[PDB]
């Protein structure tokens, strides 16, 4: 399509500079307007990408409400690609296994699990999760 | 012919607790069936 | 206008078209009018095909007067005229006599004028069959007007679709003891019984008259009614 | 008759 | 098949074919068409002569419905006459009512709406005519409306009425009237009305020319001779 | 689908009770290949429909299906032009006349029960056939609030949350029974869009704005005004946005 | 009973609904809320799907005026 | 005023049922004036909230009383809706297992209520209650005396649908008295009116 490519390529490293340095809620609003334009503009290798480096901003932060809150929207957008909510799950879940607290983690879960319901494409996923689930 | 079926209907009533001998609830069943529901 | 007779009588003696505005009203929407000892019901199945419609924009059973009320079954916009027509031979009687018409007046003036209607140049008989309920010498009282302009005075009786079924119902379930209250149960069942799908308090219309007057139940009253149905 | 149209 | 035969009939697909019927008699006549220009309206009709015995003149289908507003016709002329003295009526009624001259917009929805009552009853048929009315003035502007024998009056830019309506309407659609005066309309109207004529069919025509303009201080006109040949002669000149 | 004589020619009964000439007049509606959507909200009601200039030579600022007929009062006209005419300059006069004898300004409701009582004569009297147009009267009222109302050839009339009319009214109204469906009193900006997005998904054109006429009314100024084409690409670049 | 169903829907909306349809209607309602499901790489099947396939089968041309009644 | 009470109940339903009851039972025990037409209903959706909430607790005296104490509450509300409130008051107390020993004495008075207000319908309503009450009760006499009395009523009326369930109550009332001919009698015919009309599967279920 139009292949956006290095537009995100541009912001990504910027945006997270921004968040390390505290700039969280501003920066996640930027990233949904990038991914909107991406989703529209039907790139696939750019969403995955935009999904992926919002999801790791709201786990390196420690953002667990936010990064919860993010994950239903992102999974939730209007005719998302489905390839970038499997990069997104596949990304969230290495965070669901990193976390050690039992009450974060379990949240985590339960939204991974809640989000991947029903769908194909994260079905392995939403196996492995519940697995997790079921040692925890 | 509506009397007729119901005397049909009062066999098949035997029939469906797999009795031999028509009764009279039979053919009250049958009555019941042939003019009311139908 | 024509003014030649668009209803005419059938090698059979037959006037046709009258038969075929009654079949017209048969296939409107069922409607019951139950005369109790202390007063009349009137209920019929306003069901609209899309929650769009507002429901309480448009009411089927319409007051003439201070105590008398109508229900059609048939077409909608003839018993709006119907309607007006009889609002104003009410307000004519009104204003000669300085008293309300009394309700078998009111059925004769509006059955004459269907008739006319059956006979007139260049027109169609109307389509409709009018329930006509009302209080007068502490009785009340209950009329059909069909569409060739004949009254009949109704203990009970049921018009639209299912209306030979509603009959049949009234017969074995009314008496002439019957209450008011009892008279709207007897009315709801007999609309249940014809109706399809579920009756809420805003898919029909239910209007009483008694000795207070005459006036068309509110939908929390009919909730009431219905939830005394279940 | 007026407010029996309108209401 | 019994469903054209009334007015008040409605077939079976929600069509009045006596009001169809009534159009196909406009589209059997000849094409006249109507431009607004910048600064007015011009009116051209191809008047054919169907003897040489008819004078200069005879049957003109360039009317003068009010001072200030001009209609231009194309069916029955019989018809056309009667929406004309209707049209010329409407006007002065207007006019002994309220004080000024009508609006061009009023004129056309009233006549518009008496064509419209011929539409609904068996007592009466269809006008078999449609046509334009054009009128200018300073504040209201150049106006230009078309109604047809349904009663549908609609504003337009350049419009034409008749056989040759469709081509008449493509070489219309070249113009760019909305800049161009009334002095370069008349010549172009002349060009498309003799393009649009066919000459091996029913030959013979007459250029009839009127507008309504400032240069006309708001008053509809025949053109005068001396415009009009001019005209003539740009148009036979544009044919090679 | 029986008949007996003059049933499918003039407005008399057929032999299963049906007016056959009605219908007709019904289907007369979609002749004109155009689609109405008016959408009622908590302090506002708005119409919407397509306006279509097959040539650069007809003059848009004519082709108009929405029609003024009071201050406080607009409508929407679907189906034969003349008789959507006749049926404004009919409503205009009746609207003049309850302003005049009662002096107050006629109720959305009784202006459309009013021309449904005036159509339905054309139903009853078999000289005349009935008018191929339906109209959607939009309005604000003292007390009820918005109120709109459409109002068919054969004398029916209801009020409306949401109703449609032309070519594509049933798969508006499905559209908007979903909408309605999910129970939201809709502000002014989302009555709008609501409406707009009903007449481009139905349609599919993703309109322009050039390509349709909005006229809305508000409680705030309970007057009818027309959208002009800046107005109406704000809303459409709202849309196109989300 | 043979599809993966979700427990957010529910039958007795379109079970209740006054139209007038076969058996053979019903399994293309259940078979186009299924393919609605595949369509969006789903083997659940939502209340949506339903709802579209109910309105995608039944397809019902209104018919009947409101004036007649 | 009533109905912030009214919500604080609906916020306390999250918190212990008893809690909830005192601020209902508060709003019950309000007295009214004259007509008060926002009052009288949040009385009314009081009374119905709180039998719904005892019929959870388990509370024979306030439920019991509840019916025995509205009665003059009953003379003001409309008669569509005294009829409903009684209707779901003694529905509520009779779902209620709990044989208290007055689910008698309150059905017969809500049946003369009944009788006073002339409903007819809720009066044999009430009626084929009290005789499933006499069965459950161990009084099979009067049981089968009501249950007479109701049949031919309902045998007037062409009322198949509670004649089955009336004709069904004998059948059980003559099998406890060990009388098979006559229940046998009484189950033809229940069958036989029930297949003059269409059941419902809890009353097909009954049946079988």
């Amino acid at each position: 399509e139009v292949d956006y490519s290095a537009t995100v390529d541009q912001r990504l490293p910027e945006c997270a500079k921004l968040a390390k340095e505290g700039r969280l809620q501003e920066v996640i609003e930027t990233l949904l307007s990038l991914e909107k334009q991406t989703r529209t503009a039907s790139d696939m290798v750019s969403t995955s990408r935009i999904l992926v480096a919002v999801v790791k901003m709201c786990y390196e932060a420690k953002e667990w409400d936010l990064l919860n809150e993010n994950i239903m929207l992102l999974s939730k957008r209007r005719s998302q690609l489905k390839q970038a909510v499997a990069k997104m799950v596949q990304q969230c879940c290495t965070y669901v296994e990193e976390i050690t607290d039992l009450p974060i983690k379990l949240r985590l879960i339960d939204t991974l699990r809640m989000v991947t319901e029903g769908k194909i494409y994260v079905e392995i996923e939403r196996a492995r999760l519940t697995k997790t689930l079921a040692t925890i | 012919a509506e009397v007729k079926g119901v005397c049909t209907e009062a066999g098949m009533y035997a029939l469906r607790e797999r009795r031999v001998h028509v009764t009279q609830e039979d053919f009250e069943m049958a009555v019941a069936k042939v003019m009311q529901k139908d | 206008g024509y003014s030649f007779s668009l209803t005419t009588f059938s090698p059979s003696g037959k006037l046709v078209q009258i038969e075929y505005a009654l079949a017209a009203v048969a296939g409107g929407a069922p409607s019951v009018g139950i005369k109790a000892a202390n007063g009349v019901v009137l209920a019929t199945e306003k069901k609209q095909k899309s929650i769009l419609y507002d429901e309480r924009s448009v009411h089927k059973v319409e007051p003439i007067t201070k105590h008398i009320g109508l229900v059609y079954s048939g077409m909608g916009p003839d018993y709006r005229v119907l309607v007006h027509r009889a609002r104003k031979l009410a307000q004519q009687y009104y204003l000669v006599y300085q008293e309300p018409i009394p309700t078998a007046q009111l059925v004769q003036r509006v059955a004459s004028v269907m008739q006319e209607y059956t006979q007139s140049g260049g027109v169609r008989p109307f389509g409709v069959s009018l329930l006509i309920c009302g209080w007068n010498e502490g009785r009340p009282y209950l009329f059909q007007s069909d569409p060739s302009g004949a009254y009949f005075a109704w203990k009970a009786t049921a018009m639209g679709k299912n209306y030979v079924n509603g009959k049949t119902f009234l017969e074995k379930r009314y008496n002439e003891d019957l209450e008011l209250e009892d008279a709207i149960h007897t009315a709801i069942l007999t609309l249940k019984e014809s109706f399809e799908g579920q009756m809420t308090e805003d898919n029909i219309e239910v209007g009483i008259c008694n000795e207070a007057g005459f006036r068309r139940l509110t939908p929390t009253e009919v909730k009431d009614y219905l939830a005394a149905i279940a | 008759l007026h407010s029996l149209s309108t209401g | 098949t019994g469903y054209d035969l009334s007015a008040s009939t409605f077939s079976p697909d929600g069509r009045v074919f006596q009001v169809e019927y009534a159009m196909k008699a406009v589209e059997n006549s000849s094409t006249a068409i109507g431009i607004r220009c910048k600064d007015g309206v011009v009116f051209g009709v191809e008047k054919l002569v169907l003897s040489k015995l008819y004078e200069e003149g005879s049957n003109k289908r360039l009317f003068n419905v009010d001072r200030h507003v001009g209609m231009a016709v194309a069916g029955l002329l019989a018809d056309a006459r009667s929406l004309a003295d209707i049209a010329r009526e409407e006007a002065s009624n207007f006019r002994s009512n309220f004080g000024y001259n009508i609006p061009l917009k009023h004129l056309a929805d009233r006549v518009a709406m008496y064509v419209h009552a011929y539409t609904l009853y068996s007592a009466v048929r269809p006008f078999g005519c449609s046509f334009m009315l054009g009128s200018y003035s300073v504040n209201d502007g150049a106006q230009l409306y078309m109604i047809d024998p349904s009663g549908v009056s609609y504003g337009y830019w350049g419009c034409a009425i008749g056989k040759a309506r469709q081509a008449a309407k493509t070489e219309i659609e070249k113009l760019q009237m909305k800049e161009m005066t009334c002095r370069d309309i008349v010549k172009e109207v002349a060009k498309i009305i003799y393009i649009v004529h066919d000459e091996v069919k029913d030959k013979a025509f007459e250029l009839e020319l009127s507008w309504v303009g400032e240069l006309t201080n708001g008053r509809h006109e025949i053109v005068p001779k001396d415009i009009r040949e001019e005209a003539e002669k740009y148009a036979k000149e544009s044919l090679k | 689908g029986s008949s007996a004589g003059f049933d499918r020619h003039i407005t008399i009964f057929s032999p299963e009770g049906r007016l056959y000439q009605v219908e007709y007049a019904f289907k007369a509606i979609n002749q004109g290949g155009l689609t109405s959507v008016a959408v009622r909200g908590k302090d506002c009601a708005v119409i919407v429909t397509q306006k279509k200039v097959p040539d650069k030579l007809l003059d848009s600022s004519t082709v108009t299906h929405l029609f003024k007929i009071t201050e406080n009062i607009g409508c929407v006209m679907t189906g034969m032009t003349a008789d959507s005419r006749s049926q404004v300059q009919r409503a205009r006069y009746e609207a003049a006349n309850w302003k005049y004898k009662y002096g107050y300004e006629i109720p959305v409701d009784m202006l459309c029960k009013r021309i449904a009582d005036i159509s339905q004569v054309y139903t009853q009297n078999a000289e005349m056939r009935p008018l191929g147009c339906c109209m959607i009267l939009i309005g604000i009222d003292e007390e009820q609030g918005p109120q709109v109302y459409k109002c068919d050839p054969a004398g029916y009339y209801c009020g409306f949350k949401a109703t449609a009319a032309g070519v594509k009214q049933t798969e508006s109204t499905s559209f908007l029974e979903k909408k309605v469906k999910k129970k939201f009193d809709w502000t002014f900006e989302q009555t709008v869009e609501t409406a707009i997005t009903c007449l481009s998904t139905v349609l599919s054109i993703d309109f322009k704005p050039s390509e349709i006429e909005v006229g809305v009314v508000t409680v705030e100024n309970p007057k009818f005004r027309i959208l002009t084409e800046a107005e109406i690409d704000a809303h459409l670049v709202a849309l196109a946005e989300r | 009973s043979k599809m993966n169903l979700s427990e957010e829907v529910d039958l007795e909306d379109y079970v209740a609904r006054p139209d007038k349809i076969s058996g053979a209607d019903i399994n293309s309602i259940c078979q186009e809320s299924g393919m609605l499901a595949v369509r969006e790489n789903r083997y659940i099947v939502l209340a949506k799907d339903f709802e579209k396939a109910y309105k995608t089968v039944i397809k019902k041309d209104e018919q009947e005026h409101e004036f007649y009644k | 005023a009533a109905v912030v009470e009214f919500q604080r109940a609906q916020s306390l339903l999250s918190t212990d049922r008893e809690a909830s009851i005192d601020i209902l039972h508060s709003i019950v025990k309000r007295d009214i004036q004259e007509n008060d037409e926002e009052a009288v209903q949040v009385k009314e959706q009081s009374i119905l909230e709180l039998g719904s909430l005892l019929a959870k607790t388990g509370q024979a005296a306030e439920l019991g009383g509840l019916l025995k104490y509205v009665r003059p509450f009953l003379n003001s509300i409309s008669k569509a809706k005294a009829a409903r409130l009684v209707r779901s008051l003694l529905d509520l107390f009779l779902d209620m297992e709990a044989a208290t020993g007055q689910e008698v004495e309150l059905c017969l008075e809500c049946i003369e209520w009944a009788k006073s207000e002339k409903r007819t319908f809720l009066r044999q309503a009430l009626e084929a209650r009290l005789v499933s009450l006499y069965f459950d009760t161990k009084r099979y006499q009067e049981a089968l005396h009501l249950g007479s009395q109701l049949l031919r009523e309902l045998k007037k009326m062409d009322d198949k649908a509670l004649l089955v369930e009336v004709q069904l109550l004998e059948s059980k009332t003559y099998h406890a008295l060990s009388n098979l001919p006559k229940a046998r009698a009484a189950l033809t015919s229940a069958r036989t009116t029930a297949n003059a009309i269409y059941c419902p599967p809890k009353l097909q279920a009954t049946l079988d």
